[PDB]
RNA sequence: CCCGGCGAGGGGAGUGAAAAAGAACCUGAAACCGUGUACGUACAAGCAGUGGGAGCACGCUUAGGCGUGUGACUGCGUACC
RNA sequence: UGUAACGGGGCUAAACCAUGCACCGAAGCUGCGGCAGCGACGCGCGUUGUUGGGUAGGGGAGCGUUCUGUAAGCCUGCGAAGGUGUGCUGUGAGGCAUGCUGGAGGUAUCAGAAGUGCGAAUGCUGACAUAAGUAACGAUAAAGCGGGUGAAAAGCCC
């Protein structure tokens, strides 16, 4: 029984939240929010609440015991950017994009 | 004879030169003006 | 699509004078 | 039907021992390069290591025709600018007697992985002794 | 046993039972057809060599199916000349079924 | 009246990149670098066809030679034998047979010894 | 196109495409190369070409049994029920009906059945010839329309 | 200095092979208040190597 | 109702014909970015295809060829305008 | 820059001259199947001959797109257009069928009209890449610690 949990929008490059992500890829619920309770990146900050949000809507929706999920999907796709002007010398703008990252997390018994 | 079966004569109606519209047509690119020159320009030609 | 260009610019090197 | 293909996991590679002493350099690698490739059996594909393996001995004594003893210049070139290097045909022989079957072989075969794999199952020897008994190979008069 | 045959400007090495894609016959569907230049037939140790047929051999094949082959694109292309050609291409072939080598 | 070239666009892109599958980068995902690659694949396969026929001659005579030289003559003398024997079996023939049936490439070449003596 | 002449940037030096106008019809929102103006598309039809193809429509009309003639076509009063049981009655329910002089309450009983036309023989045109599966002509109609073409 | 051409997103792929972060080994576990941590490392509650040695 | 900062965001529930119509909302292409699976790839030199072609995986209706994917190895091969 | 004046290996012939006889070799020729052009001859269809590399360019014949008529017809909520697969099909532009998506349009035929076909124009607009998680974070006047608040405090408050 698969239970889903979407962090959308998060301030985030994809590739930035994507090197966590792949830390936690098949670990069992337990040992994956440790290794993000350690892992000294804001993206892990990002993903343990997600992480933490698929658990609770997995034991509060179906009928699932925490001790058995392991983290079966996880990926970042890439959010809309938000486009800023930064000014350069001379009088010339760069187009600065910030980045946000759409970021779903599968945990299963399975 | 209704209005769905009337055609014209056989070689009444030609069809006009599309030019620049490929390869296949033989009038793609330069659209028969050939290259460069007067003629081939824009309002190109000398007065009669 | 493309911004519209800017005005001249201040240079930092001339163009070498070939002549 | 479709023309046959030799299949590389099925095919009858046999061992051959041919004595170089004597032999004409060339004329001798010619007939190793020809039996590397598999180009002496009906099963010949070019894309297919068909060929024999080829234990040659007495690499030391083998002959070359005219001045070419002393005046065969073999050239290579380390990598390093002004990296030229050269040696004889004799001072090969001297120090290194085996390159000189294996070099000439090497421009005889097929260039790229293939090639060099048919070239693996060239076995030179500068003595009269080889270690491969085990193999069984059958004499070879080239 | 084994026989070679000359049929469509090629030659063919088959066997009783076996199928052989030609180059299309003027035979219907069902009627069989009989090859006389037959190059060889061969019985392991026997072996007829034709000089260039072999004297009274024969080949007897059910036409089995009439079609066309896979399309094949023909591109012609002359780069920086203006000039570009496509044409596509099925040849058509007739399977037979062949029935019985005798020599 | 106003033609919009949108859904005949699409499908001549389609068309290109379809036949561009398994090609490698922008050649199997840009129509531009497609478009290239789908007619430089069109050359080649014209060019080839005609290629096919030669390298298949090749091979088979490659083949010819070895099986010949195996039973004591060359290809030359041998496919010369085979004419004066009058014999007419093509090089396709004889190297499928030099390889599924040495017993009767024996005979062949025996034929071919006879007609050269 | 609403907009300045003035050239978008300068000739050289800008790196970009040059540019002349913002109306160039190159450009989004820019003119239209050739745009339309208001045209007739009126032709000239010689006279004896269009009498020579009225009598070549009525004589296929005779032809393939589609010229239905009458000697007087009316009705009653201006009902379209009226009109609508004449036409089931003579059985045909898509038709042109020329008549001599076009009385007004059968021109206002057909004017709500759209398959059903009613005209003056001054008013045959060739495409409701052709485009109505029967016509029905008065005979008096009949008179006008030799008369009228000769 | 700039490229001439595009680079592919294999190239980019293939630069990026060494940049995946390692999970700490293993955590320690406190031999009194049990907690998991870092090694060498207080824990949170503020045990190290079972002596209590801040408030909270 | 639940996770979360009395957040953002999400999972249930419910509405609805439909919520992968949830307001960043009809359809929802392409570039571009990912997750998963099959095959290939760490002794190998170049317009990256093409002709040949083994092996592996898959699906079929002879349990057999046939179809699909992949493509070791090998001939030829310097984009387009 | 490196053998570097046989393409290489190698060669005393695997060199050169002479004679001879084989074989290899092209999209040449032949064979087999197919298409088309032109001219002959019969009577639209046979037969036969022959031709079919092509830029500028001339000639001929078509495909498809939107719109008008034919059409108050025909197809369509038992699923239209569009999207995305697959299969079949024609010498080509193309065509047909159909799974999924989609949720209300579509349109044969034969004619009619064109804003009718895009890869290039340092073309125009939008979107998105690349370089790259790289450079940089704007004066080198400078921070340290305790407490507080807070989900979180180098930066806030004391
Ligand atoms: C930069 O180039 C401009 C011309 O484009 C002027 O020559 C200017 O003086 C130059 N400045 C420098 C520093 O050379
Ligand atoms: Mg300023
Ligand atoms: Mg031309
Ligand atoms: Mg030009
Ligand atoms: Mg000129
Ligand atoms: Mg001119
Ligand atoms: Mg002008
Ligand atoms: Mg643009
Ligand atoms: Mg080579
Ligand atoms: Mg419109
Ligand atoms: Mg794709
Ligand atoms: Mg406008
Ligand atoms: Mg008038
Ligand atoms: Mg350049
Ligand atoms: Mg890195
Ligand atoms: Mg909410
Ligand atoms: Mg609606
Ligand atoms: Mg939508
Ligand atoms: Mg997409
Ligand atoms: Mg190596
Ligand atoms: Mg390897
Ligand atoms: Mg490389
Ligand atoms: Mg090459
Ligand atoms: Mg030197
Ligand atoms: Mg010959
Ligand atoms: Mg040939
Ligand atoms: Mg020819
Ligand atoms: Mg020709
Ligand atoms: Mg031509
Ligand atoms: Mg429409
Ligand atoms: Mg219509
Ligand atoms: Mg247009
Ligand atoms: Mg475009
Ligand atoms: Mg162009
Ligand atoms: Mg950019
Ligand atoms: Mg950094
Ligand atoms: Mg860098
Ligand atoms: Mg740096
Ligand atoms: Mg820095
Ligand atoms: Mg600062
Ligand atoms: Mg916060
Ligand atoms: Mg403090
Ligand atoms: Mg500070
Ligand atoms: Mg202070």
């Amino acid at each position: 029984m698969e239970t889903i949990a979407k962090h959308r929008h998060a301030r985030s490059s994809a590739q930035k939240v994507r090197l966590v992500a792949d830390l936690i890829r098949g670990k069992k619920v337990s040992q994956a929010l440790d290794i993000l309770t350690y892992t000294n990146k804001k993206a892990a900050v990002l993903v343990k609440k997600v992480l933490e949000s698929a658990i609770a809507n997995a034991e509060h929706n179906d009928g699932a015991d925490i001790d058995d999920l392991k983290v079966t999907k996880i990926f970042v796709d890439e959010g809309p950017s938000m486009k800023r002007i930064m000014p350069r010398a001379k009088g010339r703008a760069d187009r600065i994009l910030k980045r946000t990252s759409h970021i779903t997390v599968v945990v299963s018994d399975r | 004879m209704r209005l769905n079966t009337l055609s014209p004569a056989e070689g009444s109606k030609k069809a006009g030169k599309r030019l620049g519209r490929g390869i296949g047509s033989g009038l793609g690119k330069t659209g028969g003006r050939g290259h460069k020159g007067q003629k081939s320009r824009s309002g190109g030609g000398v007065r009669r | 699509g493309k911004p519209r260009p800017y005005s001249p610019r201040p240079t930092s090197h001339p163009r070498p004078i070939r002549v | 039907m479709k023309t046959f293909t030799a299949k590389p996991e099925t095919v009858k590679r046999d061992w051959y021992v041919v004595d170089a002493t004597g032999k004409t350099l060339g004329r001798l690698a010619t007939e190793l390069a020809r039996r590397l490739r598999g180009k002496h059996k009906a099963e010949y594909t070019p894309h297919v290591d068909t060929g024999d393996y080829i234990i040659v001995l007495n690499a030391d004594k083998v002959a070359v025709t005219g001045n070419k003893r002393t005046d065969k210049v073999y050239y290579h070139h380390t990598g390093h600018i002004g990296g030229i290097k050269q040696a004889t045909f004799e001072e090969m022989i001297a120090r290194r007697p085996e390159r000189v079957i294996e070099i000439a072989v090497k421009g005889m075969l097929p260039k790229g992985p293939l090639g060099r794999a048919m070239f693996r199952k060239l076995k030179v020897y500068a003595g009269n002794e080889h270690n491969h008994a085990a193999q069984q190979p059958q004499v070879l008069d080239i | 046993m084994y026989a070679v045959f000359q049929s469509g400007g090629k030659q063919h090495r088959v066997s009783e039972g076996q199928t052989v894609r030609l180059e299309k016959l003027d035979i219907a569907t069902g009627e069989t057809v009989e090859f006389a230049e037959v190059l060889m037939i061969a019985n392991g140790e026997e072996v007829k060599i034709g000089v260039p047929f072999v004297d009274g051999g024969v080949i007897k094949a059910e036409v089995v199916a009439h079609g066309r082959g896979e399309k094949v694109k023909i591109v012609k292309f002359r780069r920086r000349k203006h000039y570009r050609k496509q044409q596509g291409h099925r040849q058509w072939f007739t399977d037979v079924k062949i029935t019985g080598i005798s020599a | 009246a106003r033609v919009k070239r949108g859904v005949i666009a699409r499908a001549r892109h389609k068309k290109i990149l379809k036949q561009a599958k398994g090609y490698y980068g922008a050649r199997s995902r840009v129509y531009r670098v497609a478009f290239q690659a789908v007619i430089k694949a069109g050359q080649y396969a014209y060019r080839d066809r005609r290629q096919r026929k030669r390298q298949f001659r090749q091979l088979w005579i490659a083949r010819i030679n070895a099986a010949a030289r195996q039973n004591g003559i060359s290809y030359s003398k041998f496919i010369n034998g085979l004419k004066k024997a009058s014999v007419e079996i093509d090089r396709k023939i004889l190297a499928d047979i030099a390889v599924f049936d040495k017993v009767a490439f024996t005979a062949l070449v025996e034929k071919a010894k006879a007609a050269l003596a | 196109v609403t907009g300045s002449g003035k050239k978008p940037w300068r000739q050289k030096g800008t790196g970009r495409a040059r540019s002349g106008s913002i109306k160039s019809p190159i450009w989004r929102s820019g003119g239209v190369t050739f745009a339309a103006r208001p045209q007739d598309h009126s032709q000239k039809v010689n006279k004896k070409m269009y009498r020579g193809a009225l009598k070549s429509i009525l004589s296929e009309l005779v032809r393939q049994d589609r010229l239905i003639v009458v000697e007087k076509f009316s009705v009653e009063a201006p009902k379209t029920k009226l009109l609508a049981q004449k036409l089931k009655d003579m059985a045909l329910e898509d038709v042109l009906i020329i008549t001599g002089e076009l009385d007004e309450n059968l021109f206002l009983a057909a004017r709500n059945l759209h398959k059903v036309d009613v005209r003056d023989a001054t008013g045959i045109d060739p495409v409701s010839l052709i485009a109505f599966d029967k016509v029905v002509m008065t005979a008096d109609a009949v008179k006008q329309v030799e008369e009228m073409l000769a | 200095a700039v490229q001439q051409n595009k680079p592919t997103r294999s190239k980019r792929g293939m630069r990026r092979s060494h940049d995946a972060l390692t999970a700490v080994t293993s955590l320690s576990v406190d031999k009194t208040s049990g907690e998991k941590h870092l090694r060498h490392h207080i824990t949170a509650d503020g045990y190290y190597r079972g002596r209590k040695v801040i408030a909270k």
